[PDB]
């Protein structure tokens, strides 16, 4: 569960991340696809090599839906609602890619904002991001 | 051979697996026996076994428990409802679903690791460990397992409310 | 599976200039902090309560550094890892009761810890190929 | 919301219509004593005047009035969260220290972080509050901010701005 110091310190982390989170996602969906190639068999229609500008935008969109989600951490479920719906029932993605992902995306914070990920913050960021995933999760059956 | 649902199975999720012929018991298949009391006052720390995911949502290898102890009532519904007046309750769950939360249900909270149940944990037991004449009792029934670390209370099911109906189902 | 000799040889690269008496520990106290069920196989190291203690605990970061000293036997061994690591998870299964999935969860730590550490160094392939190391370790050091 | 926690015991009163000129709470028509439709996570909390002891200062700017804007709450200083910090909260704030309001910006000029607590969050003033305190907000102290969004204001007399291109 988010404490309010954990609140305070996702909050922080994504504002220091702040415009590079459309790379951000990029990045860490090439991560997902490299270290996990299981996780490509949700993207058949995309082109997958390293630099896709068509990742790239899938990348804007997943970080533009985890600002939506850290600015609504008090609703997380709301606010992601129309994903947990998508990934769910439309694409139902399974949750260990969720978890894969949600690596993936730590460690590219990890690799890119070293100073700003103590060991604090990091779990903080690894309870979001379980926060994030469980509510994407939540409607898988 | 045969399962049965809850009649009201919307309001009591629970449901009567049957086998084919009676399982040989041992060391490691042995029935748990349903309550003659209420085990699940506040406060009461109850072992969940499952089978369910893990901290990586991938489904446990291995058969894990944890020790959650039973929450207050009212703080798990205004937990997942409202306010636990029927004309304020909102979907208020910290999780995209909501739970069965009624009369037959209660709750357990995390235990002190900050550690819950997940996808795949429901319909395992909340064993209760009488101390008295030391023998493990299904206090609930794992209801809501969307609860892996977010929400803070898994729901279970109170086995002495569905007690009455599952014996009438042994009967036939 | 195999290990391909480019994935060898970035792992070899980015491990020689990793600190074992600093990394094990930080990666240890990022799984005891991140994870805080993994604390309970510590109740013997002290004070494990806020994240500060843990990384500061003196004992978690020899115990670090025993475990990634173990990571080090393990990549001299990548290809015979069930051999290597027979009795550390016969320890871990047995005298200990530690869950595999921990090891796992450690690995991924352990990756979050190096990419924290290299920066942009720790490219998507050599995450990737971190990645198979880990798996390789943990499931060495499974069941 | 039970902001300052959850009261134990029975509820007293549910619909308390008051007009503000009353000598005490149990003077008020309600719908009865004891009788609600409510929970105990809709206890209503107070706060008044003579214990908050609110008072708004600028801290750390190029001018008396300019930089990191403070605000007391009961005895101790704090900062406020720029979240929701805009052009009429600036000019509410500017108002409420009493000197010039011909231009408002928001932003603390130079100021580093705050130290201590974070007081006010999402203030949203209209533009004619007497203070900074009587505005919308959110609960004293309950937001997820740090001291790098401290808020602050700029008040200018739309004299002593001046802009200008160099180095072309
Ligand atoms: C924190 C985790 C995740 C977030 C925040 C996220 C967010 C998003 C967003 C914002 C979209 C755009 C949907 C739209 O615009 O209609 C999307 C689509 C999609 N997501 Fe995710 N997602 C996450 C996890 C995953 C994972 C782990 C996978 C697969 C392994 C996945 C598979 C997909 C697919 C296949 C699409 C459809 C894209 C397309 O058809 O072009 N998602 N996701
Ligand atoms: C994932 C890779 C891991 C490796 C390579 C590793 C390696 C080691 C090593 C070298 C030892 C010392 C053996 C001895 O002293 O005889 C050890 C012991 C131990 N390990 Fe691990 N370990 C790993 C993961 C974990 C995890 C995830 C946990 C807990 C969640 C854990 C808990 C322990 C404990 C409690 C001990 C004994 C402590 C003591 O002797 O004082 N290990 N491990
Ligand atoms: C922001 O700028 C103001 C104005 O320059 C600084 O205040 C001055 O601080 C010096 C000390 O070095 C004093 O000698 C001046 O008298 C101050 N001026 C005024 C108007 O107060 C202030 O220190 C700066 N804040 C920072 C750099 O954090
Ligand atoms: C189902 O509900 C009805 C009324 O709500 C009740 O009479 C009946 O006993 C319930 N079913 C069982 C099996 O208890
Ligand atoms: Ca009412
Ligand atoms: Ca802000």
């Amino acid at each position: 569960v988010l404490s309010p110091a954990d609140k305070t310190n996702v909050k922080a982390a994504w504002g220091k991340v702040g415009a590079h989170a459309g790379e951000y996602g990029a990045e860490a969906l090439e991560r997902m696809f490299l270290s996990f190639p299981t996780t490509k068999t949700y993207f058949p229609h995309f082109d997958l090599s390293h630099g896709s500008a068509q990742v790239k935008g899938h990348g804007k969109k997943v970080a533009d839906a985890l600002t939506n989600a850290v600015a609504h951490v008090d609703d997380m479920p709301n606010a992601l609602s129309a994903l947990s719906d998508l990934h769910a029932h439309k694409l139902r993605v399974d949750p260990v890619n969720f978890k894969l992902l949600s690596h993936c995306l730590l460690v590219t914070l990890a690799a890119h904002l070293p100073a700003e990920f103590t060991p604090a913050v990091h779990a903080s960021l690894d309870k979001f991001l379980a926060s994030v995933s469980t509510v994407l999760t939540s409607k898988y059956r | 051979e045969k399962v049965v649902l809850h009649p009201n199975y919307s309001q009591v999720d629970i449901g009567l697996i049957k086998l084919k012929q009676k399982v040989s018991v041992n060391e490691r298949v042995m029935p748990i026996c349903l309550p003659s009391k209420d085990y699940a006052e506040v406060g009461r720390v109850g072992y969940v076994s499952g089978w369910g995911r893990n901290a990586n949502f991938k489904f446990t290898d291995h058969l894990k428990y944890v020790m959650l102890p039973v929450a207050d009532q009212d703080q798990c519904i205004r937990h997942y409802e409202g306010s636990t007046v029927p004309e304020k309750k909102t979907p208020k769950s910290p999780v995209g679903v909501q739970p069965i939360l009624n009369e037959h249900t209660f709750c357990a909270g995390m235990s002190k690791y900050q550690e819950d149940t997940c996808y795949g944990d429901a319909g395992s037991a909340f064993a209760v460990h009488d101390l008295e004449e030391d023998t493990w009792y299904a206090t609930g029934i794992l209801s809501f397992d969307k609860s892996c670390a977010v929400a803070e209370y898994g729901v279970y099911v109170k086995v002495t409310s569905i007690q009455d109906w599952v014996q009438k189902t042994i009967a036939e | 599976v195999h290990l391909t000799p480019e994935e060898k040889s970035a792992v070899t690269a980015l491990w020689g200039k990793v600190n074992v008496d600093e990394v094990g520990g930080e990666a240890l106290g990022r799984l005891l902090v991140v994870y805080p069920w993994t604390q309970r196989f510590f109740e013997s190291f002290g004070d494990l309560s806020t994240p500060d203690a843990v990384m500061g605990n003196p004992k978690v970061k020899a115990h670090g550094k025993k475990v990634l000293g173990a990571f080090s036997d393990g990549l001299a061994h990548l290809d015979n890892l069930k051999g290597t690591f027979a009795t550390l998870s016969e320890l871990h299964c047995d005298k200990l009761h530690v869950d595999p999935e921990n090891f796992r969860l450690l690995g991924n730590v352990l990756v979050c810890v190096l990419a924290h550490h290299f920066g942009k160094e720790f490219t998507p392939p050599v995450q990737a190929a971190y990645q198979k190391v880990v798996a390789g370790v943990a499931n060495a050091l499974a069941h | 919301s039970s902001n300052f926690g959850e009261g134990s015991g029975p509820i007293w009163f549910d619909d308390l219509i008051c007009n503000g000129n009353e000598s005490a709470l149990w003077n008020c028509k309600h719908q009865g004593w004891g009788k609600h439709n409510c929970d105990h996570a809709e206890d209503a909390g107070v706060i008044c005047s003579k214990g908050a002891d609110l008072s708004l200062r600028l801290v750390d700017g190029v001018t008396e009035c300019s930089g990191r804007l403070e605000v007391r709450f009961q005895g101790e200083w704090g900062t406020i969260c720029d979240d929701g910090w805009d052009s009429y909260d600036a000019a509410v704030a500017c108002k409420q220290l009493g000197c010039p309001t011909a231009v408002t910006a928001i932003g603390r000029v130079n100021a580093s972080k705050g130290f201590g607590h974070i007081w006010l969050d999402s203030v949203s003033c209209q533009g004619h509050e007497p203070a900074i305190w009587q505005c919308k907000h959110h609960e004293w102290g309950k937001h997820y901010c740090n001291h790098n969004e401290d808020a602050g204001v700029t008040c200018s007399d739309g004299s002593d701005l001046e802009l200008r291109l160099r180095g072309g």
